[PDB]
């Protein structure tokens, strides 16, 4: 007979994190637009 | 006690109601800033952040 490595598995609890793509946006961005005219 | 004309009173009351309407226009412009949500519901992200 052969002797092979055998595991004994049981129940446990997991968390199930899911991977999702995306980009990072800045928190408080302010494009400096002039509000007044001239050179 | 009729110390002034009735017509001068009507002119003063007309100027008074015109000036109340001009203050109502200025108050409407002061209410458009600090912009009120017109309806009630779930709101998403802000496409314009503060500073723009």
């Amino acid at each position: 007979t052969p002797e092979v490595g055998i595991v004994t598995l049981e129940a446990q609890t997991v968390t199930l994190n899911t991977e999702l793509p995306g980009r990072t946006n800045a928190f408080r961005i302010a494009e400096v637009r002039p509000q007044v005219n001239g050179i | 006690d009729q110390a002034v004309s009735k017509q001068q009173y009507a002119d003063a009351n007309a100027a008074y109601l015109q000036s109340k309407a001009a203050v109502e226009q200025a108050r409407i412009n002061l209410r458009y800033t600090k912009v009120l949500s017109p309806i009630s519901g779930r709101i998403g992200r802000s496409a314009v952040t503060e500073g723009a």
